[PDB]
């Protein structure tokens, strides 16, 4: 789908992820992997989550969703009451069906309806920036237990969750500047983790144009 | 459970709750903590007359060393015929509880509209049950029974000389020889109710220092019960007079209870809860006319993380004012919050 | 052509037949840049099947179903890896080929094989990870990846050539491997 | 028993009592329902030693829920070595008692003629007992035994000073120490025994508010019993100086009390049962002379569905007057039937 | 263990003590027989998550027929994960309790300076503990822990104005809101500990004349053991401020006490001891400059026949002096000689 503003988007791009990246965030990211312990790093995982737990249920509420509605009110009550405020994942050893889930922000209502998605702005010190799903994000801030954190300690978890992610990332990194056009392939990779069937966030990982369909009739195809 | 053989089978079972209360009154707040303690044994006597038995204790763990406070809950026996019913003489339930038993499935504020040993409303001592099952093997569903009661009056040896009895108490939880029958149906999901007792007064609760005044009291009830696909829909009206304590002072001459329930069950184990109680006491002989008793919204959410330990909450919002009579009375007026959890073995 | 029991000996012996026939015929190779693509499907196209690297070219798209997109994966993708081949065989004017000993693999369904490459010119070396699986439709080592230079250079094109199959299907990359194998190689010239 | 280990055996043994009173003294009126819970373990240290110990409780089921009532009954631990003897401490019963048990043999009623603490005639606190077996693998069905009696005063809570223990009681229910000792002999169906005991009084005993003032309670009791050919004939006479408590006022002097049980067994568990018992004193003081302390006759049928839950009915006929004698002393003066069914496990 | 179904498991477990004390103190001389009973169960409901509770309720034997004497030890229940630590709300005991029970070897003596239900130092109401062992998974032997407290003050029906709760008790167990923490070390013998608590008090504990007054209460404890060889040797040394009972007088500001024992496993079941208790009161109210509260050597042994059974003597001489202090606070100053029979099932 074509986008707006092809001449700007560009420069900030290529100056976010090969300046402001390899200097600042890639030394941080290898001593965070190493020096933080593995137990250190999951329970701070689990305390960002359960900061948001009571507030993508109403997002499922809104849209209807009675047997997911439920779910979260289950794993944000026990983190909370049997995990001293979320520092271990209550919830996730309890049921294995009661395991992380990726959150729905105001975004996934919005996008459930049909709504447009704009034009797409890469914001500095931030990343992928969309007006639908990330500029959708400042409407939990009325709802309880969100509205208690101030300025100051709410971006202090913004920082930490890219942080976590960053150390998942480490390892496929040569992906990103495999493609001749590093922009292209972010743009489209955003994407795809939003615009999946009826929003939702996104899908499994997977391909739907015949992902791995060659394999198995390779025995005729490999004599060629 | 722990014993079988001969044709004896014991089943141990208890549970321990270690509870607290959230409010503002500064009364009921903080620790509750309490374990319930009990045996249900069951002998086979023959291929027909069968018996069995059950004991319970409830001991609160929120006291100190110095004070003790624990109380029997249910304790009684009897045998059990194959098709002509079972009678047992103890300490068991009341005629009323066969039929609020589908309103009362909220995990911690349940029963709140009567009290023990009060009318053939719970859990009472002398208890004479005759049960029949199936109506002697003919229909499914269709259950009745007939209690009785003794006689309880004042305490034996302390001041007292009329109306003594060797398990005398105080006033506020004293009944005569009642007679009370409940008869339940429950043809297919869907289950109806009903039940009369009388019972009468003893001459200690016939005083000028209480409220309520007749030789006898009769208690009426009834209710319909909804349990099937994971669905619970439970509502029951009462409407008892003499029998229910309005607080202190005695009881209110007339009320009106009713009471509705609504459950549903998750496959994860989430159990929520919302029910709605209502107590419309009205003729009052003290000047005090049309009151409320009791009415309050309670809504809660209970996970069961296996069958034998499970988690709830609850929130229990008080919408009736706290006027001169409810001072007096000393009913909680503001919201509690009630959290715990429960280990049953 | 290809073994069937130790993967890094055929692959050994591919790259020194490329090295030797490349050097051996350097003169044909610059008279018809066609003439060096069929040395290489000898040399480098034996060593990995079609259909096991069929992820660098038309791997997203194409692929070998929709009945007449065929020949841009299975039938036509042979003449396809011969070009690319070539065409990096060509660049270089006399480059030593080191080929590396047979290390342990094992029986597993990821086998990494990786060459060393020194040019003479002094340019930095360059590795091919040409990493193998062991199929059980076709038993011979063929490479399932294709990494230069360390880069995994095998999915490049896998997360690239989706845009494509979006609007046009599986049919817009069909004649897409015909033209890239039709193509001649171009080799680089010293300025 | 729910535990056979490797030298762990544990028995878990205890009833149900569902009984109900009728009887024209309103003071003993209503119902006396009431259970046991205890276990019984024993041990196996070495080929010949050999440890035990048991503990009994009883609590009352007909009390409201604003109080209870609960006992120990007996608690003690102790070893057991091969044809030697064994030593056991704690709360036990007494070696009079040893040829008491075999008169007392009613469900319910039986062994009114002493009551809780009353020196060696009952379970007591602080018992040292010293038991053997077959005399030193001698002689079959001749046993003795040997107790000792510690020293218990008045609470420690009040100040009263003399003789004050830790675990103190009533005036009405203190001991000295003493020794005591029995011997049974247990023939082919006939059998006899002999008790005599002899227990301290303490200063708090013979004060000016209790008739009967001394120092020594020695008391002397027989013992006769027979079991065989399936029914119970059993004989005993007794006497008793300065240790029989007679209502509250204190205990009497010098009394004789004579006691004599017959019971038959049936094919299909009817076990009638027959009792009488006098209690008239000899040397009473404050103006009382041969006055009957307790008299009554006991009439009843026992029906013994298993071994599990058995049902009983028993009637007392009092055959004692109700003078100025036995109203100030507060004893029962009236006929009492009660019936009822209990469950063991 | 007497229950294992379907991952459901049931442990019961207690003992019975039989204890005649020896001594010349009234208030303590005299039988001391008490016995434990409880059980321990616990679910494992998935893998990684398993379920657990504690219950134990302690009957003193000593007692007569018409009182009681009986109190809960500990009663909470909570879910263990696979490594992630553990947490626990309930009836338990405390941070301190966890670092000072090194010392506490004695069979029956031991641990005297602090009391129960004395702030979070031992077994309470409310108590919300969250325990970690091995670091999460990361280190051997490093564990820490950390607790929380509920606010029990005054009893609720007891015609108070102030702050009050419904399980209240009298003004010398009261705490309000307080958090405390405790960090261990274990090795190859040798262990290192260390808790640091700081607990508020209600403002009813500071009302009168109390000796010791302040708006918080600290304590710091610390200790060293060495477990290895079949030698026990233990030492540990703290101070606490406002968070020990001198008795009937008050609360001391500043108390130094320190205890050590001393112990050697034989081969032949014989465990011979030896500790020794001091405590220094500073700073204390009422005119007193320096005194001690408590300081006494403990001698004694333990002989366990098998695994259960077990006959100890014990004999603490008294170091302390008889003063005005000792009057008035009610402490004893004399050797006191107890012996006991303990047997486990
Ligand atoms: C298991 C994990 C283990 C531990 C893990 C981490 C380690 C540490 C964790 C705890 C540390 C907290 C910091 C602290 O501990 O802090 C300091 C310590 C300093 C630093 C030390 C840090 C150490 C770090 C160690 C790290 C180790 C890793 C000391 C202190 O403790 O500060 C004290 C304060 N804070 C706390 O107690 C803890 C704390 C307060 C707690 C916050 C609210 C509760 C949260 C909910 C709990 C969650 C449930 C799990 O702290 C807070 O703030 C928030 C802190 C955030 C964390 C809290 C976590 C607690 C839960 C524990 C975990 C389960 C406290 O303030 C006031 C409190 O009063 C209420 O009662 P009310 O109901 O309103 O009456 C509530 N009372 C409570 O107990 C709460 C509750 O019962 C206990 C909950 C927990 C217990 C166990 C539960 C677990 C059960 C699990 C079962 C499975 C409470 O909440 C409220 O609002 C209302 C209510 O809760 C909220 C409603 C609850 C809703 C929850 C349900 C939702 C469920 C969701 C499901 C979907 C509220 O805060 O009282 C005095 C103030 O003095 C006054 C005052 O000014 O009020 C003076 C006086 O006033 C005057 C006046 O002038 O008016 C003067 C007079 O002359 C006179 O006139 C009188 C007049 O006659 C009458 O008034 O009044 C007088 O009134 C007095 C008393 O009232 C009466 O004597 O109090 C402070 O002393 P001070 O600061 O030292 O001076
Ligand atoms: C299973 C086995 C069964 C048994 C086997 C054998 C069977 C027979 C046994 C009994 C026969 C004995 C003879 C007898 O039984 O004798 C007669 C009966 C005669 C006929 C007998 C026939 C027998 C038949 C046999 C049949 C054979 C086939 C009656 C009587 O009983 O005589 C009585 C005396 N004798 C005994 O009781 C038995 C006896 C007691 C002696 C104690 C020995 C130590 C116990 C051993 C423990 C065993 C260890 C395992 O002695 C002895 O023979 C020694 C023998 C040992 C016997 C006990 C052993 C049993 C345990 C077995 C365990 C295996 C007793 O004397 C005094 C006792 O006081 C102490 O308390 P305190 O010190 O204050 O605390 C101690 N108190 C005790 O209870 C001891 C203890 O608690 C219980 C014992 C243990 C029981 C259980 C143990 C088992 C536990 C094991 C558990 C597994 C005790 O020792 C003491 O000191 C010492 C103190 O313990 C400390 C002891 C040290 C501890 C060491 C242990 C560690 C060992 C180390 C091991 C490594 C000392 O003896 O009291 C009155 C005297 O009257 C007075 C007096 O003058 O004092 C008058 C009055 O005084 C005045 C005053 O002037 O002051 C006068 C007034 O005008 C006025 O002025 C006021 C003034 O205003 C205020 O004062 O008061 C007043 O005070 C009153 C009372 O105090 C309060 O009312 O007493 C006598 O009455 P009376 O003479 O007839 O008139
Ligand atoms: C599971 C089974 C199936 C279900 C159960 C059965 C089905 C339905 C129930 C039956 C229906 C009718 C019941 C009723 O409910 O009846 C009506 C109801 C009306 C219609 C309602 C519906 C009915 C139909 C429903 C249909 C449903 C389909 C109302 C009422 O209730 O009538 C009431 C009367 N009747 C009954 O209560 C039921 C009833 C009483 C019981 C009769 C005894 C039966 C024996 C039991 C059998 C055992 C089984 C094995 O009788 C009877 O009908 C006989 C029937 C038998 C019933 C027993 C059932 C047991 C079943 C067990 C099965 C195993 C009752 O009369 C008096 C009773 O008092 C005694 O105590 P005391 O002697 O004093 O100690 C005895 N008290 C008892 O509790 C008995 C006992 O405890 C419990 C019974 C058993 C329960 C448990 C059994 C199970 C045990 C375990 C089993 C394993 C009792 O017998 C006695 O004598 C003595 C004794 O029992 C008999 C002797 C013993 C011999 C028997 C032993 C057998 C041994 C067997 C060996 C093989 C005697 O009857 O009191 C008031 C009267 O008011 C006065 C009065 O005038 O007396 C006024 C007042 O007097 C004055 C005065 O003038 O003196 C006037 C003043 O102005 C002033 O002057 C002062 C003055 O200053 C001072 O005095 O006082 C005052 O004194 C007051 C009180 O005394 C004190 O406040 O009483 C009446 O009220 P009212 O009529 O409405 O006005």
């Amino acid at each position: 789908r074509s986008d707006p503003l092809e001449g700007f988007n560009r420069t900030m791009y290529n100056f976010n992820f090969n300046v402001l990246d390899p200097y600042i965030v890639r030394p941080v990211a290898v001593a965070w992997r190493d020096y933080v312990p593995q137990p250190a790093r999951n329970g701070l995982s689990n305390f960002t989550g359960n900061l948001e737990e009571p507030a993508v249920m109403v997002n499922y509420f809104l849209q209807g969703d009675p047997y997911q509605g439920m779910v979260h009110f289950t794993r944000f009550f026990l983190n909370t009451i049997l995990g001293m405020g979320g520092f271990i994942d209550v919830a996730g050893m309890a049921n294995p069906k009661l395991q992380r889930t990726e959150p729905h922000r105001f975004g996934s209502t919005l996008g459930h309806y049909g709504v447009g998605y704009g034009p797409y702005v890469q914001l500095p010190f931030y990343g992928s920036f969309t007006l639908r799903d990330d500029g959708g994000d400042m409407a939990d801030g009325f709802y309880p237990v969100l509205s208690w954190l101030t300025w100051p300690m709410s971006v202090g978890k913004w920082t930490l969750e890219g942080i976590e992610t960053r150390a998942q990332l480490l390892d496929s990194d040569g992906l990103l500047r495999c493609s001749s056009d590093p922009y292209i392939m972010v743009r489209e990779a955003y994407f795809q983790r939003h615009d999946f069937i009826a929003n939702g966030g996104e899908l499994k990982p997977q391909e739907n144009p015949n992902a791995q369909a060659i394999q198995d009739d390779l025995k005729d195809i490999d004599s060629e | 459970e722990v014993y079988n053989k001969d044709g004896n089978k014991l089943d141990l079972y208890g549970k321990v709750d270690g509870l607290h209360y959230f409010s503002d009154n500064k009364d009921v707040d903080g620790d509750q903590t309490y374990m319930r303690l009990g045996f249900k044994g069951e002998t086979q006597v023959t291929d027909q007359l069968t018996g069995y038995g059950q004991w319970e204790y409830q001991i609160q763990g929120n006291s100190a060393e110095n004070e003790n406070n624990s109380w029997t809950r249910v304790a009684f026996a009897g045998l059990k015929f194959q098709d002509v019913g079972s009678f047992d003489y103890g300490r068991n339930y009341g005629v009323v509880y066969d039929v609020t038993s589908w309103t009362d499935v909220l995990p911690e504020f349940g029963g709140d509209t009567y009290g023990s040993d009060n009318f053939m409303q719970q859990r009472g001592n002398g208890f004479a049950t005759y049960r029949n099952t199936d109506f002697f093997g003919l229909v499914d569903g269709l259950n009745f029974a007939v209690q009785y009661q003794g006689k309880n009056g004042n305490p034996s040896g302390e001041g007292f000389t009329s109306g003594v009895t060797n398990n005398g108490r105080d006033a506020l939880r004293q009944n005569g020889d009642g007679v009370g029958g409940s008869i339940t149906y429950d043809y297919e999901g869907f289950g109806i109710g009903g039940a009369i007792s009388s019972s009468k007064r003893t001459d200690a609760q016939n005083t000028a220092a209480y409220i309520g005044n007749g030789d006898r009291a009769e208690t009426y009830t009834g209710g319909l019960k909804y349990d099937a696909n994971n669905i619970y829909l439970a509502a029951q009206y009462t409407q008892t007079y003499n029998a229910t304590r309005v607080g202190s002072l005695g009881w209110a001459n007339k009320a009106q209870n009713f009471e509705a329930v609504a459950q549903y069950q998750f496959d994860f184990g989430l159990r929520p809860s919302l029910a709605y109680l209502q107590s419309k006491g009205k003729n009052l002989g003290r000047g005090y006319d049309d009151e409320d008793i009791l009415k309050y919204v309670d809504v809660g959410a209970t996970y069961y993380f296996n069958k034998n330990m499970s988690t709830y909450v609850d929130y229990k919002i008080n919408l009736l004012d706290d006027n001169q009579f409810t001072r007096d009375a000393g009913i909680n007026t503001d919201n509690i919050v009630a959290l715990g959890l429960v280990y049953q073995f | 052509a290809a073994d069937q029991t130790n993967p890094y000996k055929l692959m050994d012996e591919a790259a020194q037949k490329t090295f030797d026939r490349l050097k051996n015929e350097q003169p044909q190779i610059r008279a018809n840049p066609d003439y060096l693509r069929t040395i290489v499907d000898q040399e480098l196209l034996p060593y990995v099947q079609v259909k096991y690297a069929g992820a660098l070219v038309l791997g997203q798209y194409y692929k070998s179903a929709t009945p007449a997109q065929r020949e841009a994966y299975f039938a036509a993708f042979r003449e396809y890896l011969k070009q690319a081949y070539g065409q990096a065989l060509a660049m270089y004017h006399g480059q030593t080929y080191q080929i590396a000993p047979e290390q342990p693999l094992g029986d597993k369904t990821i086998v990494p094989i990786r060459v060393t490459i020194i040019d003479p010119n002094g340019r930095p070396p360059v590795r091919l990870d040409f990493q193998w699986r062991k199929n059980s439709q076709t038993g011979n080592w063929q490479a399932y990846d294709m990494i230069a230079e360390g880069c995994s250079m095998i999915t490049t094109k896998q997360n690239e050539w989706g845009t494509l199959l979006r609007t046009k299907g599986i049919d817009g990359l069909t004649a897409q491997l015909k033209s890239i194998s039709q193509q001649k190689i171009t080799l680089e010239e010293k300025k």
